[PDB]
């Protein structure tokens, strides 16, 4: 009908007009790295992690961002889009703190898995890390805010799903911080999302705290009862 | 066909006004030539203004020089529902710059009658001018030549006799060198933080309140009108080939007679710098470096200065690029590790802290810069410094990331053995 | 390189919800004319001149202010929040009446800006981010400020003092001091960024309207 | 510790596709349910929708 | 003619000048268009 | 470097070093280590259960 013809990896696949990089690539399979991208929420271009080459285009795109054109060939594995993914896991990792034995989530965590998947093995940060105050924003909420890493999920999940603007960011270049700017707890029946959002254990669950690792735990798939939702 | 560029005579130069010798008031740029056949060059239409910019020739002079009839064009669109804006950038943040200033303060006018241009060029219904926080009286002496206009009927309500209604508006910056960012400008103008926002959109499809939009810089639009008035032809005939036109320089530094100058494009640096700012310091030979267009453009050393022009091309082939024309001159008397440490701490200062590359790595390189000015360092590291810089440019969401990677760029691609011979220095002193 | 400033706020005595802030009377006209000027249901973009304006009538900026905007232009508070610590024109703290700013980049830096500062902090006794015990001057350094042709330069209270040197920031100081304001600009009689003697453009009368209009305009 | 008595309790096996997996369960003689795959459905995302004129997606920060 | 600076009208501006010329231009703009929305949170 | 009877240690203050990461009960082959955890009295991340069965052990 209206579908474009796009190329991942030279593969021939037909989008609807609009259909970012991202999307075209995973409907070929392949998932692209990310940090600050979120299919529910919008769309932030912050932590360009999802940066990915474009054939015969001497400049990476942002593929969570950018609309796929007619006759784009997407090279997921090409050298310079591996090289880019290795250049911002090391500067998301320059100022992270050594936290992962005491980190809860230590098993289950995208900075953790993406680091061992896209980045370097070693490092050559040879300064001093930074490290900023924790936040108190009520009794469900951990707050470590050293590990966070600015992608902005929890601001824009607080502002467009749970309608409630009292998370922001203040500051600006290397010591802005994600916060509430004054004592204020982040009350709502929705406000433990954020922790599941949360690629790092910034935000974690308070009553949860140092009880299991992922590794550990069987899952079981079942329903809750506490409304009619269901 | 003409080979020597640098001799513009003083009755050829657009800002004649520029020292404010001159009264900056209505009548004062009435009696100059300001607002003068405004009513025609309206009613002759958006496409013949449009193409008269277009064989001006005449290029972005915000830093980036982007061709103005290409954008100005791409405005150009039929009507959609949603009101049409020009936004004019006078933040003015970047080091050694201080052209906007002057043409701000001294000759408005030039810059109201080329918002009134510009927004019939295309289209749009209002200008706003976001002029630097810190430019307080400037902004106030701006404001006063808008006040006379609307009194006169030059723009506002059908502007002239032309039935064209055009408002102009200026709105002041806090304090934010990221603003001056076209994208960040129009975050600040809504009402929030100054943060870029990533392309596409563009601007003419998505701007200001979420309408189309064309940002400008000052001298762009200030000399638009002038450009209308005289001809494409008589603007294109300075300079070389795709360097058209007359550029505002600013000297800084370590010359005798530091000042801001209107001179021919395609002029030599060395005889710019001997005409106009009075020598560097010492004599043609006591010069160690100069950064031609501001701190963001990399420097290139006395070799590279004797025999180079002063234009978008022939500055790219010196590898560093025009940028907004700020030549700032360094003597061999002067630490160019330090003056360089200093310009990346100032990008560190000025980061919005949106994207990672810009925010972690250039906190990176300031901490690398300073223990380099000691030379605490080792040999090995310097090139991790440059594969750092390299992680940066081309990674981020906007251009400052660039803009601090390329100083280093160039300061370890000129001066590597000064800084192999501070480390060996240092661990001499300390064993 | 390292700020000094918070960016969390605690409540304090002189500084919580509490502490009595008002707009005056022609100060609220001025906001409706600053509101006016923008399109119709977009009236957050008022945020940064509002607050500027408090500023601008209480010498710097308590929560009880940044509160008052945000629910005058009906805008979530975190928001008003942001834009008060992102731009650094903006006291989040008390100030001393002459806020003296004083630009050390490396164009103001290669011009001796750093004996200035040194003269200043003699003349004053207080280091560079403190404030006089009077709470008349409050020292405090700058990125460029716009006006790198005339180094080295400070900027007090909306003006500029430019191509400087200690004896002329002492005499600007204790001009300060007794009561008077210096007269803005630079010194040693320069006249706003020319040639100090060279004078080698824009010597001949400019010309008149109309002098090289083209054929059919 | 936790102590059990079915020797099934850590017994998990792997299919290439739903109609394997009732193959074998039931040669196997197991009475099974199976659950249809949950698959994410394509979202329209639009980045020039955060900054809008007049719709309701325009956001407060970014 | 030219020996002389024309521009110390700057010497004598004060806080409320850059507002106060607003307020006078308040009167001479043309009306504004609209969303038709009283907010984007309305 | 002899392998002999297994011991928890602590820091020079006399508080323990476990911090109740798990990555010894992650890593061990015999699955000889068993631990519980939750927060102290103080907030500290400790163990409440941490034992190790030696007739598992292959040490
Ligand atoms: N005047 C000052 O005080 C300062 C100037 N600068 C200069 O700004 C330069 C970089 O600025 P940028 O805007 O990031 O460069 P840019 O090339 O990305 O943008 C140039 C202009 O052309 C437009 N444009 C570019 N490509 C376009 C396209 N494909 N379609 C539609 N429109 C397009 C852009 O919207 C923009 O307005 C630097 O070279 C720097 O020297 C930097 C700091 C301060
Ligand atoms: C960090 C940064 C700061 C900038 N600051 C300014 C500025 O202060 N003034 C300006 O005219 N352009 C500035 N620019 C470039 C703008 O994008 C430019 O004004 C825009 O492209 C339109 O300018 P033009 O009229 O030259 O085409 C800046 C760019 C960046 C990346
Ligand atoms: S957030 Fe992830 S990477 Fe950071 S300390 Fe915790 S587990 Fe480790
Ligand atoms: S707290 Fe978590 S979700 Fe929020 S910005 Fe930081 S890393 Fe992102
Ligand atoms: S490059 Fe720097 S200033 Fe530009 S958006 Fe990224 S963090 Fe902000
Ligand atoms: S749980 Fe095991 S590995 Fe982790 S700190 Fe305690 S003894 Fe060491
Ligand atoms: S996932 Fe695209 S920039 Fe973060
Ligand atoms: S460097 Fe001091 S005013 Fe620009
Ligand atoms: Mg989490």
């Amino acid at each position: 009908s209206n579908l474009i013809e796009v190329f991942v990896d030279g593969q021939s696949v037909m989008v609807e007009p609009g259909t970012t990089v991202l999307q075209a690539c995973e409907k070929v399979g392949m998932q692209i790295p990310r940090f600050c991208y979120h299919e529910r929420l919008s769309v932030a271009g912050n932590c360009r992690m999802c940066l990915v080459e474009i054939e015969k285009a001497p400049k990476v795109v942002a593929a969570c961002a950018m609309p796929v054109m007619k006759g784009w060939n997407i090279l997921t594995n090409s050298e310079k889009s591996k090289k880019a993914r290795e250049g911002v896991m090391e500067f998301l990792l320059a100022n992270h703190p050594l936290d992962c034995p005491i980190c809860d989530q230590g098993g289950e965590c995208d900075l953790q898995d993406q680091s061992m998947m896209f980045g370097s093995d070693r490092s050559r940060f040879l300064e001093g890390k930074r490290a900023v105050e924790d936040k108190n924003i009520g009794p469900l909420v951990k707050t470590i805010m050293t590990r966070c890493i600015q992608c902005t999920r929890c601001i824009r999940f607080a502002s467009e799903i749970a309608g409630v603007d009292d998370l922001g960011t203040t500051g600006r270049g290397n010591d802005m911080q994600v916060g509430t700017y004054i004592e204020k707890m982040f009350m709502s029946e929705l406000s433990g999302n954020i922790i599941d959002i949360c690629p790092v254990g910034a935000l974690t669950s308070k009553p949860y705290a140092f009880t299991a690792r992922p590794w550990e735990t069987r899952k079981t798939e079942s329903i809750d009862v506490m409304d009619a939702v269901g | 066909k003409k080979t020597s560029f640098g001799s513009l005579k003083d009755e050829d130069r657009i800002f004649t006004n520029l020292y404010g010798r001159h009264d900056w008031r209505l009548k004062g740029a009435q009696s100059r030539g300001d607002w003068y056949k405004t009513k025609e060059i309206l009613l002759k239409g958006p496409d013949w203004i449009l193409g008269e910019v277009k064989t001006s020739g005449l290029r972005g002079r915000g830093g980036a020089g982007f061709p103005t009839g290409l954008k100005w064009s791409f405005m150009n669109k039929p009507s959609d529902g949603r009101p049409k804006y020009l936004v004019v950038n006078a933040d003015e943040g970047e080091p050694g710059t201080c052209k906007d200033r002057e043409i701000i303060r001294h000759d408005p006018h030039k810059l109201v009658e080329g918002c009134l241009v510009g927004g019939r060029a295309m289209g749009a219904r209002a200008a706003y001018i976001y002029i630097r926080g810190e430019f307080y009286n400037e902004a106030s002496n701006l404001q006063v030549a808008i006040r006379e206009a609307y009194e006169a009927g030059l723009i506002g309500k059908n502007a002239c006799g032309s039935g064209y209604d055009f408002d102009v508006f200026v709105v002041r910056g806090a304090g934010a060198y990221i603003c001056g960012e076209e994208t960040a400008l129009i975050e600040s103008i809504e009402g929030k933080q100054g943060k870029p926002r990533l392309k596409p959109p563009f601007p003419a499809d998505v701007g200001v309140f979420g309408c189309p939009t064309t940002v400008a810089n000052v001298e762009t639009v200030a000399v638009s009108p002038t450009i209308c008035r005289r001809g494409g032809a008589w603007f294109a005939s300075f300079g070389r080939e795709r360097n058209s036109g007359t550029k505002l320089f600013n000297i800084s530094g370590h010359v005798n007679h530091p000042c801001t100058v209107e001179e021919e494009m395609s002029v030599p640096l060395k005889e710019l710098i001997e005409k106009h700012a009075g020598g560097v310091i010492g004599g043609w030979d006591n010069l160690l470096a100069v950064i031609p267009g501001g701190s963001s453009t990399p420097l290139i050393p006395k070799s590279v200065c004797e025999t180079v022009l002063m234009d978008f091309d022939a500055l790219v082939q010196a590898q560093t690029g025009l940028g907004t024309a700020a030549v700032i001159v360094m003597d061999r008397s002067t630490d160019i590790v330090k003056a360089i440490a200093r310009l990346i701490e100032f990008y560190k200062h000025e980061s919005c802290g949106q994207c990672t590359p810009c925010r972690e790595g250039v906190d990176w390189m300031n901490k690398v810069m300073a223990r380099f000015v000691k030379g605490d360092a080792r040999p090995a590291e310097i090139d991790s410094l440059w594969e750092i810089s390299k992680q940066i440019e081309g990674h981020t969401i906007c251009a400052l990331g660039d803009g601090a990677a390329w100083p280093v760029q160039g300061l370890i691609r000129h001066f590597r053995p000064e800084l192999e011979e501070r480390m060996q220095q240092f661990a001499l002193q300390h064993q | 390189g390292a700020g000094g400033a918070l960016f969390v706020h605690r409540d304090t005595p002189e500084n919580n919800p509490d502490t009595p802030f008002d707009f005056t009377p022609e100060n609220y006209k001025r906001i409706e004319a600053i509101v006016k000027n923008y399109p119709e249901g977009h009236k957050a973009a008022a945020v940064l001149p509002v607050l500027d304006l408090a500023q601008r009538q209480n010498g710097w900026l308590p929560i009880s202010a940044m509160n008052k905007v945000a629910e005058i232009l009906q805008v979530p508070p975190m928001r008003v929040y942001e834009v008060a610590t992102f731009y650094t024109m903006y006291n989040r703290k008390p100030v001393g009446k002459y806020h003296i700013q004083v630009c050390t980049t490396t164009p103001c830096m290669l011009r001796n800006s750093d004996s200035i500062l040194e003269a200043i902090q003699k003349k004053l006794g207080i280091k560079v981010g403190e404030t006089t015990p009077d709470k008349l001057f409050t020292l405090i350094e700058v990125e460029c400020l716009g006006a790198c042709v005339n180094a080295p330069m400070v900027q007090i209270n909306d003006n500029y003092y430019e191509d400087l040197t200690p004896k002329d920031i002492e005499e600007i100081i204790d001009e300060l001091k007794a009561g008077k304001i210096p007269k803005p600009g630079p010194r040693s009689g320069r006249f706003s960024c020319e040639p100090a003697g060279g004078l080698t453009s824009l010597t001949e009368p400019p010309k008149g309207p109309g002098f090289g209009v083209q054929a059919g305009l | 510790w936790s102590s059990t008595a079915d020797p099934l309790s850590n017994l998990v096996l792997t299919f290439s596709t739903k109609e394997d997996a009732v193959a074998f369960a039931e040669k196997n003689g197991w009475s099974f349910d199976v659950e249809e795959r949950k698959v994410p459905k394509p979202k329209s995302k639009s980045y020039g929708a955060n900054f809008s004129w007049n719709k309701r997606t325009r956001v407060s920060t970014k | 003619d030219n020996s002389t600076y024309r521009n110390l009208q700057h010497h004598e501006y004060s806080t409320y000048t850059f507002l106060d010329l607003n307020v006078e231009l308040s009167k001479f703009r043309m009306p504004q268009p609209s969303s038709g929305r009283q907010s984007p949170r309305h | 470097r002899f392998r002999g009877e297994h011991a928890l240690r602590r820091y020079p203050s006399g508080e323990e070093r476990c911090i109740a990461c798990k990555l010894c009960e992650a890593v061990c082959p015999a699955q000889a280590i068993t631990i519980e955890a939750e927060p102290r009295a103080d907030g500290s991340r400790r163990t409440t259960r941490y034992d190790i069965d030696m007739t598992k052990c292959i040490y």
